[PDB]
C-alpha cells in the first residue's frame, strides 16, 4: 500500500 | 593519523570519527565533511528538462482481456537478480518459474555470500543466457552501494550486444511471481514505452525528512555513516517510494549515457544518500524528457505491515531507522488474485519462514507436480559449506556440530546387532564437510552433518551424512501456549533465527513466550542453572492484547555449562517450564581448547554470580536443593580438556539431542547403513521442485 523504507531518524 | 584538511566540529561527523575502526574510514569521512563545508561536494540548483507542470501519471486503465492475446513482436526481458544468503534451493526454484529462453538474466551475489556464488556459478554455465557479474560489492541494506550496482548491471547489460532486451526487471531471492510469463510478456509487449516506477504519494515534505534525504551520508567500512545537513537542489522535483521497478531500454541507455546537467549532478547528489535506488530513479525520470513515460505503479504487491517490520532493527547497520516488509503466509495467498491494479511480483517470501505459500502460488500458476514427485513438502538450506573454512564458524557451532557427527557415529556401531565383528563402528576423522537445516511440512527437523570417518573394520574411509533432531523440552503442568530460549530474536516475523538454540558459555541467552487470547494476567518468571542456582527472577505483565513476550536477563558471564532450566509461575501455581542447554566448548580460536582455557571458561562467572541481587531464599521454596557434590563434579568438570571434556559434552548433547538416522553418500562396509540418496531426509535424496534441467520445446524449465 504505502512505500518508503526509511522509518526516520529514531 | 595526521589531522583532518579542516576543523572538524560537526557533532555527527565527530561521533562517527570516533566509532569508526579502520585508519582508511577515517580519513575518507574527514575529506568528506570538508569538501562539503567548502560547498564543494554537493550540487546547489539542477535544470529541469520536463516540459510538464508537473507529474504525468499516464494511466493503465485495467481490464483482464489485456493479457490474453498473443504479441506477434514480444519484448524480451533482461532479469537482474540481487541475491544474497543461504536459500539457494528457493532462488533456483523462483529462476525455475521465471526462466524463458527468449530472456536474460544477470546475477549478482553478495561478496559476503560466496556460498550462494558458486551455486549460482553452476546455473549461469548451464544456460547460454544466464551470468554473473565479476564484480561483486556488499550491498548492506540502505546502503548507497546499491545504486551503484544497478547503474553498473545497466552499463554491463547496455554493452552487451548480443542480448537484445526491452526491459529491465530487478528481483531478489525473496521476491516470486503471482502471475504466468505469457501474462506478463502480453502486457509488457502493449506497454513496451512506458516505465513502471511507484510513488509513495503522500506528503513529500515528510518524505525527505524520514528518508533522510537531506542528511550527508557515507558507505564504508560496511557502514552508513551519518556526517551532517544538506539542502535539497533547487530547480527540482524530488519524489520516492519502492526501489523495485520495470524501467525500458530507452529509459536506460538515458540514465547511463548522457552527460546534461540533470543526470551528472544527481549521480553526485546519490553517490552520499542512504536508500538511494527508492529516490534517484524517480527523481531523474519526473524531472527528464522522459517525464510522460511514469506508470505509477511499479507491478508489486509488497507485504508492508508497519505494526511489526519497523523495529530500528538496522541500528547497527546504519546511522538511521529501517523497514522492512513481511513475509507472506498461508492466508495471504487470496491478496494474489486482486483484480484492482495490474501486478505481476510480489515479495517477501521466505522458506525458512513458510514454504506452503509458495508451494500455493507455483502450483496456482504452472499446475500441481506428477504423483509420486519427492520432497515437495521439503526444504533444505545450507549453513556451512567446507570451502569456506573452519574460521568461518564460531568455537559454539564447531564444538556442536563435530558432536552431532559423533552422536551419529554412535547410533550406526548401536543398530547393528551382532556378536562377531562390529562393522559398523567408525573413528571420526578432519572436520565436518557441510551442514543443512531441514524442515518438513513447515516444520524445523534438525540439522544434517555431512562428514568423514573410517571404518574400523575394513579401514577405510566413508563419507557418511547424519540428521540429528532435538528434544522436546517444554512441559505444561490459561493463556500461555509455548516458551522458548535462544539467541538472534526476530522482532518481524517474531522467531528465532538462531534455529538450534545453539549456545555456548559467552553467550546471552532470550527468554520468549507466547501468548493466546484473553484478559490481562501478571506471571512470574525463574532462570536456574545446571547446579540449582537461581540466577535471576521478574514478572511480567500480558496484556489482553499480548501474542509474543520476550527478554534478556543481564547475567555476568561466563554461564555455567550444562541443562538450565526456565519456569514460569502464576502466583507460586507452576504453569509450565523448559530447558536449554549451555554447550562447554572443545575449541579456542579453532584450536583444541588448553586447560587454562577451559578452566576459565566452564567454571560459572568470574563474579561467582549472575547478577548483584541474590535468589538464595527462593531455593527451598521450589524444591531447588543444591546438592555439594554436583557442585564438587561441575568444579571437576571445569578443570577437564580432551578426551575426558569430549565425554562431559557428548553426553550433553545425548541427553538433549536424538540421532534420528545415518546414510552413507558411497560404497560402506556397515550392511545397516542406506544410500543418501534413497532416503526422504537427505540433502542428497531428489528434491525436482528446485533442479534445474535441459530446456523444453516451450522455451520453459518449469
Amino acid at each position: 500500500e504505502e512505500e518508503g523504507s526509511a522509518g526516520g531518524q529514531g | 593519523d595526521q589531522p583532518p584538511k579542516c576543523d572538524i566540529s560537526g557533532k555527527e561527523a565527530i561521533s562517527a570519527l570516533s566509532r569508526a575502526k579502520s585508519k582508511h574510514c577515517r580519513q575518507e569521512i574527514g575529506e568528506t565533511y570538508c569538501r562539503h563545508k567548502l560547498g564543494l561536494l554537493m550540487p546547489e540548483k539542477v535544470t529541469r528538462f520536463c516540459p510538464l507542470e508537473g507529474k504525468a501519471n499516464k494511466n493503465v486503465q485495467w481490464d483482464e482481456d489485456s493479457v490474453e492475446y498473443m504479441p506477434a513482436n514480444p519484448v524480451r526481458i533482461a532479469f537482474v537478480l540481487v541475491v544474497h544468503g543461504r536459500a539457494s534451493r528457493q532462488l533456483q526454484r523462483m529462476f525455475k518459474a521465471i526462466y524463458h529462453k527468449d530472456h536474460f538474466y544477470y546475477i549478482h551475489v553478495d561478496k559476503r555470500s560466496n556460498y550462494l556464488h558458486r551455486q549460482v556459478l553452476q546455473v549461469s554455465r548451464q544456460y547460454s543466457n544466464v551470468r554473473v557479474t565479476p564484480w561483486r560489492m556488499a550491498t548492506i541494506w540502505g546502503g548507497a552501494s546499491l545504486l551503484s550496482t544497478y547503474l553498473q548491471s545497466m552499463r554491463d547489460l547496455l554493452e552487451m550486444t548480443d542480448w537484445p532486451w526491452d526491459f529491465f526487471i530487478n528481483l531478489s531471492a525473496a521476491d516470486y511471481p503471482i502471475r504466468t510469463n505469457d501474462q506478463l510478456v502480453a502486457f509488457l509487449s502493449r506497454y513496451r514505452d512506458m516505465n513502471f516506477l511507484k510513488s509513495h504519494g503522500r506528503d513529500n515534505a515528510r518524505f525527505i525528512r524520514k528518508q533522510g534525504l537531506d542528511r550527508l551520508f557515507l558507505e564504508c567500512d560496511a557502514h552508513m555513516w551519518r556526517l551532517g545537513d544538506r539542502r535539497i537542489p533547487e530547480g527540482i522535483a524530488v519524489d520516492g517510494g519502492s526501489d523495485w521497478f520495470l524501467l525500458n531500454r530507452r529509459f536506460v541507455e538515458y540514465v547511463t549515457f548522457s552527460t546534461d546537467d540533470l543526470v551528472t549532478k544527481m549521480k553526485q547528489f546519490y553517490s552520499y544518500t542512504l536508500l538511494p535506488a527508492e529516490s534517484f530513479f524517480h527523481t531523474v525520470l519526473e524531472n527528464s524528457p522522459h517525464c510522460d513515460t511514469m506508470v505509477d505503479n511499479n507491478l508489486r504487491i509488497t507485504n508492508w505491515n508497519r505494526k511489526l517490520g519497523c523495529k530500528c532493527q538496522y541500528k547497527h547497520i546504519v546511522d538511521w531507522c529501517g523497514c522492512s516488509p513481511n513475509d507472506f503466509k498461508p492466508q495471504d495467498f487470496h491478496r494474489f488474485q486482486q483484480t484492482a491494479r495490474p501486478t505481476f511480483f510480489a515479495r517477501k517470501f521466505e522458506a525458512v519462514v513458510n514454504q506452503e505459500i509458495i508451494g500455493q502460488l507455483d502450483y496456482y500458476l504452472y499446475g500441481n507436480y506428477p504423483a509420486g514427485t519427492p520432497g515437495l513438502r521439503s526444504y533444505w538450506e545450507n549453513v556451512y559449506d567446507e570451502p569456506d573454512g573452519i574460521h568461518s564458524l564460531s568455537d559454539v557451532t564447531l564444538t556442536l556440530y563435530h558432536s552431532f557427527a559423533r552422536l551419529g557415529l554412535r547410533r550406526a556401531e548401536t543398530s547393528l546387532h551382532t556378536d562377531g565383528e562390529n562393522s559398523c563402528r567408525y573413528y571420526p576423522m578432519g572436520h565436518p564437510a557441510s551442514v543443512h537445516l531441514y524442515f518438513l511440512a513447515d516444520r524445523f527437523q534438525g540439522f544434517l552433518i555431512k562428514h568423514h570417518a573410517t571404518n574400523l573394520a575394513v579401514s577405510k574411509l566413508e563419507t557418511l551424512e547424519t540428521w540429528v533432531m532435538p528434544k522436546k523440552v517444554f512441559k505444561i503442568a490459561g493463556r500461555l501456549q509455548f516458551s522458548e530460549v535462544g539467541t538472534d530474536w526476530d522482532a518481524k516475523e517474531r522467531l528465532f533465527r538462531n534455529f538450534g538454540g545453539l549456545l555456548g558459555p559467552m553467550d546471552e541467552p532470550v527468554g520468549m513466550q507466547k501468548w493466546g487470547k484473553g484478559p490481562n494476567v501478571t506471571v512470574t518468571v525463574i532462570w536456574v542453572d545446571p547446579v540449582n542456582v537461581i540466577a535471576a527472577t521478574y514478572d511480567i505483565l500480558i496484556e489482553s492484547t499480548a501474542e509474543f513476550t520476550h527478554y534478556k536477563p543481564p547475567l555476568n558471564l561466563p554461564l555455567r555449562p550444562g541443562v538450565w532450566t526456565v519456569k514460569i509461575l502464576h502466583h507460586w501455581v507452576p504453569v509450565a517450564e523448559t530447558k536449554f542447554l549451555v554447550a562447554p566448548l572443545t575449541f579456542s580460536n579453532r584450536q583444541p581448547i588448553k586447560p587454562e582455557e577451559a578452566l576459565k571458561l566452564h567454571n560459572g562467572p568470574l563474579r561467582n554470580a549472575y547478577m548483584e541481587q541474590s535468589f538464595q531464599s527462593l531455593n527451598p521454596v521450589l524444591s531447588l536443593p543444591i546438592n555439594p557434590a554436583q557442585v564438587e563434579q561441575a568444579r571437576r568438570n571445569a578443570a577437564s580438556t580432551g578426551t575426558a571434556l569430549e565425554g562431559w559434552l557428548d553426553s550433553l548433547v545425548g541427553g538433549m539431542w536424538t540421532a534420528m538416522d545415518i546414510c552413507a553418500t558411497g560404497p560402506t562396509a556397515c550392511p545397516v547403513m542406506q544410500t543418501c540418496s534413497q532416503t526422504a531426509w537427505s540433502s542428497f535424496s531428489p528434491d525436482p521442485k528446485s533442479e534445474l534441467g535441459a530446456v523444453k520445446p516451450d522455451g520453459r524449465l518449469r
